[PDB]
RNA sequence: GCCGUUGCAUUUUAUGGC
């Protein structure tokens, strides 16, 4: 029935905004559901980022099944045109997936947001 | 020669010594130590007087370079220049013979 | 700077050099003066945590010696409790040397490679060109680190061994 | 290593008697010298021991049993503080052992890794 | 000096004249109007610059000169432009008029024959061109810069003065007045800073208001601040920002926090907020204009005590995106550029009546 | 200035599509 769950408040909204803003500048970042996707086979995503206003929407129901096999957190976002926004981009991105590096200089920020989203999912 | 700009700030009138006090800044991008002889020339062309009406002084430069504040002095006449400026810095810009004793 | 206890201990010896391995150091010279100044600070850090609840010492020395470790870019702004400072250790302080965030911040490919460009003339922060090592990246500088106007990687100069080699063509193969 | 605070450490029964009888606090003591937050812990083994010695250590005992400091289980009929710590430092590799009797501390310097203590709360090293 | 000029009741809104013009060029990124006959320059996404003369208050802006570059001054030191041009700005001399965008160049131009008289490289593979604002009554050109630069030219002996650095963010926006400081924003760190050129200083004003607090408004009685898109400089000691969600936030130089906050402005349409696309004020007044894609440009009349601000109203001539505001006067003239996009090459979603052109718009009194 | 449409009859004025 929802479709839409878990779907981020505000200020987490922002936070990730802001988090995908410095991943595009680190270029640790993929962009599209079929880059993703590989990304998810190759087990290098840390998590998924999905939007809301994607029409349709059972395009994107993939990513929480592969997801879910791999255990990798994933939060809808309600815009795909601000979430195109954030990756210093200016044509909107449906998905977006964050890589894995230990030397990355955000870590820190990367290890917040997986303690909100691993929050939110239980 | 890479566009000088002299720029001048702290103008004060000061009739009773017959002059105009005033911070003389130096932008030099690309450009390192410029002089003291063309800076006395290319302020006079601001106010219009001469050159030898042109006393300057000062100047320790920004570190690593692009800008030099000194302190620069105009006067109203030649003869002003004679008697109002310090008797070494007139043998410096040339005016004067320095009597050595 | 004050020397350990203990000059030879074998779980502190090896962890020595995985400090040197990760960072590239030189000498534990600069690795035991970083302790020296989180010594200092950990006393203090102690002594408020005996006094009483909303002391103004606790307040005014405690809060801006919380602030100055968010201002040199170290604690969390979600640690921000007073109990995460016993927590501290030494890699983060550092973690924000300038070396070190070179290679985090790409272009360096190795933490030894941008050893050597922080001594030649290259890389500055501001417009001020930084060459040692140790400068203490203050968080709100980390993203106008860069290449310099001049010093190639930066451009409008090709260098005196690009020169060189393009005055090696000129005089065989040319004229 | 691989080691942060919060330490958690392992009073045995040699501590608690040179802490009374030289007037060094237990957990006072211990946030000293490990300049953090201290986690003390205390077995089975190592209580039931202590009321053994109860005519001439009530005050041992009725220190011990202050909630500043937890409880720790484990579950064998006959055994003591001196081996069955040595159980608990072998299968794991983030404790700290408190003590002073030699006959235990040869015990400890053969398994790399294991911090120890000295005389009530003045530490040192692996 | 401080605001002065209060004919915000003297404006006759409801029967201003509204027109618009057609042109052709795709996506008009900005427009620049001179006054000492009064003249207009528009740059486009299809690599041009165009002058008008609207000296002619009734008359639709007529066609003087054009110039439009191409592929050739690919490299950079050529005389041309080959790629976008986000920004244009006319001196006060109107002697030249300078122009750059996604060619990363400033190239200033002669306004009597329109030939290319200067190019400039900006020396940075990020330092494009975004927001170009003249001092008024000088030639110290105020260049906002991707690299996060607001680097400082002089035009009648086109040197570089000084580069400030400080921000996070790609810096949007920068407003000026005749005093020699400026409002620069980041638009997407959610701050503002005030520059001082000589004091070589700044002052830091936040946004960022939560609306989790505006939840706890919710209860008493929305959406995110996340990017503050522009700023504008109404005296010497206000200034006004316009952001991402419809709120407009009136700022003091006395106040770190907003000192006021308008709410949703141009409205929404989960749901979404229009942007706050175009913000101009009239300088030492109290009237401003914010404009959006939404279709009618909001006018605004500051109250005197510089505590709040009311509707003047709203001018429903202009359908499309607006990318920026200029209004000269004798009466009033408004002109904005319409493009079929965003400024910054950003989506725009299901339009309606996709045109690209000029509003114009005379208000008496 | 690409196309369509209307009043002046097209220059002029207003509107829809790419």
């Amino acid at each position: 029935n929802p479709k839409a769950f878990p779907l981020a408040d505000a200020a987490l909204t922002q936070q990730i905004l802001d988090v995908v803003q410095q991943a595009a500048n680190l270029r640790q970042l993929k962009k599209g559901a079929n880059e993703a996707t590989k990304t998810l086979n190759r087990g290098i995503s840390e998590f998924i980022i999905m939007a809301a206003d994607c029409e349709p929407i059972e395009i994107l129901l993939h990513l929480p099944l592969l997801c879910e096999d791999k255990n990798v957190p994933y939060v809808f976002v309600p815009s795909r045109v601000a979430l195109g926004r954030a990756c210093g981009v200016s044509r909107p991105v449906i998905a977006a997936s964050i890589t894995t590096n230990d030397a990355s200089a955000i870590k820190t920020q990367i290890y917040a947001v997986k303690d909100k989203i691993e929050t939110l999912l239980i | 020669s890479d566009a000088v700009t002299i720029r001048t700030r702290k103008v004060i009138s000061n009739p009773l010594l017959a002059r105009k006090q005033f911070v003389v800044d130096v932008l030099h991008p690309n450009r390192a130590n410029v002089s003291k002889d063309e800076l006395r020339e290319k302020l006079a062309e601001v106010y219009k007087a001469e050159k030898d009406a042109v006393s300057v002084f000062g100047f320790r430069t920004q570190f690593g370079g692009g800008k030099s504040v000194g302190f620069g002095l105009v006067y109203n006449s030649v003869a002003e220049a004679k008697k109002f400026e310090p008797t070494y810095r007139l043998v410096r810009y040339g005016l004067a013979e320095k009597v050595e004793k | 700077y004050s020397t350990p206890k203990r000059p030879y201990e074998s779980s502190r010896l090896d962890a020595e050099l995985k400090l040197a391995g990760e960072f590239g150091l030189k000498n534990k010279k600069e690795i035991y003066r970083i302790s020296f100044q989180l010594s200092k600070i950990r006393r203090a850090a102690r002594d408020l945590l005996t006094r009483d609840e909303k002391d103004p010492k606790r307040l005014f020395e405690g809060n801006a010696l919380i602030r100055r470790l968010v201002r040199v870019g170290v604690l969390s702004e979600d640690k921000k409790k007073l109990d995460y400072v016993l927590a501290l250790k030494v890699e983060d302080f550092l973690e924000r040397r300038l070396q070190t965030q070179v290679y985090k911040l790409g272009l360096a490919k190795s933490v030894h490679h941008a050893r050597v460009l922080i001594t030649q003339r290259h890389i500055a922060v501001g417009k001020q060109i930084v060459n040692i090592p140790s400068f203490m990246v203050r968080l709100d500088s980390e993203k106008h680190i860069d290449f310099a106007p001049t010093s190639p990687f930066g451009g409008a100069r090709p260098g005196r061994v690009a020169r060189r080699n393009a005055a090696r063509k000129a005089e065989a193969s040319g004229e | 290593q691989a080691i942060k605070p919060p330490y958690q450490v392992l009073i045995d029964t040699n501590f608690i008697n040179f802490s009374i009888q030289k007037k060094v606090d237990i957990v006072r003591g211990m946030m000293d010298c490990l300049l953090a937050k201290c986690n003390p812990l205390i077995t089975d083994c190592v209580m039931a021991e202590l009321e053994k010695l109860g005519p001439k250590y009530r005050i041992a005992l009725k220190l011990a049993r202050d909630p500043r400091i937890k409880r720790l289980s484990c579950s064998h009929k006959g055994t003591y503080a001196d081996d069955c710590l040595v159980h608990r430092v072998l299968q794991h590799k983030c404790y700290i052992v408190a003590t002073n009797d030699a006959g235990l501390k040869q015990r400890i310097r053969k398994i790399p890794g294991i911090p120890l203590m000295s005389v009530g709360g003045h530490a040192y090293v692996i | 000096g401080r605001v002065f000029r209060y004919f915000g009741d003297k404006l006759l809104i409801s029967e201003a004249k509204q027109s618009f013009t057609r042109v052709g060029e795709n996506n008009l990124t900005c427009i620049s109007c001179f006054q000492p006959r009064l003249f207009a320059y528009t740059v486009s996404k299809d690599l041009q610059l165009t002058k008008y003369d609207i000296t002619d208050f009734s008359k639709r802006p007529k066609k003087l000169k054009y110039a439009k570059g191409g592929a050739k001054y690919i490299p950079n030191t050529t005389e041309g432009h080959y790629d976008e041009i986000l920004t244009v700005a006319a001196s006060p001399d109107g002697k030249y008029v300078v122009t750059g965008g996604r060619d990363r160049k400033l190239i200033v131009w002669s306004t009597e024959s329109l030939s290319p008289v200067k190019v400039i490289p900006t020396k940075d593979r990020r330092g494009e061109v975004l927001s170009l604002a003249f001092r008024k009554n000088s030639d110290q050109l105020y260049a906002s810069c991707a690299d996060f630069k607001i680097r400082t030219y002089s035009i009648n002996q086109f040197s570089q003065l000084e580069i400030l650095y400080g921000h996070h963010d790609i810096v949007e926006d920068i407003s000026a007045l005749a005093m020699e400081r400026c409002v620069t924003v980041g638009a997407r760190d959610r701050t503002a800073m005030l520059w001082k050129i000589p004091d070589e200083t700044r002052l830091t004003f936040r946004g960022g208001d939560e609306p989790q607090k505006l939840l706890r408004r919710w209860m008493k009685e929305f959406f995110c601040e996340g990017s503050i898109d522009v700023v504008s400089m109404v005296d010497d000691f206000h200034f006004i920002t316009g952001s991402d969600n419809g709120n407009i936030c009136l700022w003091s130089l006395a106040k770190k926090k907003p000192i006021f906050t308008e709410r949703i402005a141009h409205g929404i349409l989960l749901l979404q907020p229009f942007w706050i696309t175009s913000l101009y004020a009239i300088p030492y007044s109290n009237v401003f204009i914010s404009g959006s894609w939404s279709g009618s440009l909001k006018v605004w009349k500051i109250s005197d005590n510089l505590r709040s601000f009311e509707l003047l109203g709203e001018l429903s001539g202009a359908k499309g995106v607006v990318t920026k505001i200029q209004v000269v006067e004798s009466k009033f003239r408004i002109l904005a550029s319409i493009a079929k996009e965003h400024r910054l090459g950003r989506w725009i979603a299901n339009v309606s009546g996709a045109r690209n052109g000029i509003y114009s718009a005379v208000i008496d009194q």
